[PDB]
């Protein structure tokens, strides 16, 4: 039995356009571990991107965090790309 | 407040590219604290306050123990899978653990998953193994023949464990044993023409355990959740919403109440 991971796009605080902030992306319940995971600006890849080591839930599946600072602007588009084994192809998430 | 210490162990057989075949990381509530896997070879802190409280002799000690612990989860997933006539990657699991209660009281927790399912769970009162299937029957079987060994167990659940999460507490206190006040409003918007969506939203809170409902004119009630996410900085954020109305918010000792 393998989970599908559950993607979640959002900002560190409520965001504001010229306001620096922090874009996360939390990837969670899924099993087996292996997983790739990217934070894309406008279609690419996002250089300086941290992130948190694979953890643990009590349920047995795996859950990650994906972050980096970023200035939102209304032009700018963000989202969160993941690929893992219940995948056929990496699924993108728009930040909303 | 409620703490709890838990220690995780992840096996993978045959794995992939990237993939390690042995990961073992333990938390105090939700902060990593220990790392170590079959890549490194080496027990490290995932905490500042881990880190300068524990002498280098504690890393090097538990170094060993993984690397045996690692080589001991190997041989029990190779037969596992020889139990259930398995080939390719399969994954195990096992996570430790005690909580503290806030009247005192203590838990411990001792289980077993493969492939990322319940496979055995220990009964530390009656010193006993819960097999799910015929073949976590067969390893109970043999489990439970060792006396010596369970009551081990029940020892370290209920002592030692206990023991290790207060000197970790103490340690961590400054983080652990602190509180970050929750940030909440709620707002009103017409979504569907003549559908009015409540949102309940809060941030800023640390620790993460927090309580959000909705009630009617001060009496209960369809609720939407949004899970407890962190933030990146050390809190989180939740919110709860429905279509007199006020918003329920219960953190560390405080209510508080958002009328609409
Ligand atoms: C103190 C430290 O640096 C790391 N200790 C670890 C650990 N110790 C707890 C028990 O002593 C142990 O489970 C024993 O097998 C219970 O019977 N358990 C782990 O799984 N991984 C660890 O990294």
């Amino acid at each position: 039995i393998q989970r599908t991971p559950k993607i979640q796009v959002y900002s560190r605080h409520p965001a504001e356009n010229g306001k620096s902030n922090f874009l996360n992306c939390y990837v969670s319940g899924f099993h087996p571990s292996d997983i790739e995971v990217d934070l894309l600006k406008n279609g690419e890849r996002i250089e300086k991107v941290e992130h948190s080591d694979l953890s643990f839930s009590k349920d047995w599946s795996f859950y990650l965090l994906y972050y980096t600072e970023f200035t939102p602007t209304e032009k700018d588009e963000y989202a969160c790309r993941v690929n893992h084994v219940t995948l056929s192809q990496p699924k993108i998430v728009k930040w909303d | 407040r409620t703490h709890s210490l838990r220690y995780f162990r992840l096996g993978v057989s045959d794995p992939i590219h990237g993939v390690p075949e042995f990961i073992s990381v333990g938390y105090v509530d939700s902060h990593p604290i220990t790392t170590y896997d079959s890549v490194t070879r080496q027990k490290e802190p995932r905490a500042p306050w881990m880190a300068e409280n524990l002498a280098p002799d504690h890393w090097e000690r538990y170094t060993q123990l993984l690397r045996g612990w690692q080589q001991m989860f190997k041989v029990e997933l190779k037969r596992l899978q020889r139990h259930y006539n398995h080939s390719g990657s399969h994954t195990y699991q096992r996570m430790i653990g005690c909580e503290l209660l806030e009247d005192g009281s203590t838990t411990g927790f001792l289980q077993y998953a493969y492939d990322g399912q319940d496979f055995l769970i220990f009964n530390k009162d009656t010193l006993s193994w819960l097999a799910v299937d015929n073949v976590a029957h067969t390893i109970k079987q043999a489990w439970e023949a060792n006396q010596h060994e369970l009551l081990y167990q029940k020892n370290w659940l209920e002592e030692e464990c206990i023991a290790w999460l207060k000197r970790f507490l103490e340690y961590g206190k400054d983080t652990l044993q602190r509180t970050e006040p929750p940030l909440v409003r709620v707002n009103r918007k017409e979504t569907f023409p003549g559908v009015t969506a409540l949102f309940c939203k809060a941030h800023g809170f640390y620790p993460p355990e927090i309580y959000m409902t909705w009630m009617k004119n001060g009496e209960e009630i369809e609720i939407d959740y949004g899970d407890i996410l962190p933030s990146g900085d050390g809190t989180y954020q939740a919110w709860a919403s429905i279509e007199l109305y006020s918003c329920h918010v219960e953190h560390s000792g405080v209510h508080m109440v958002l009328q609409v």
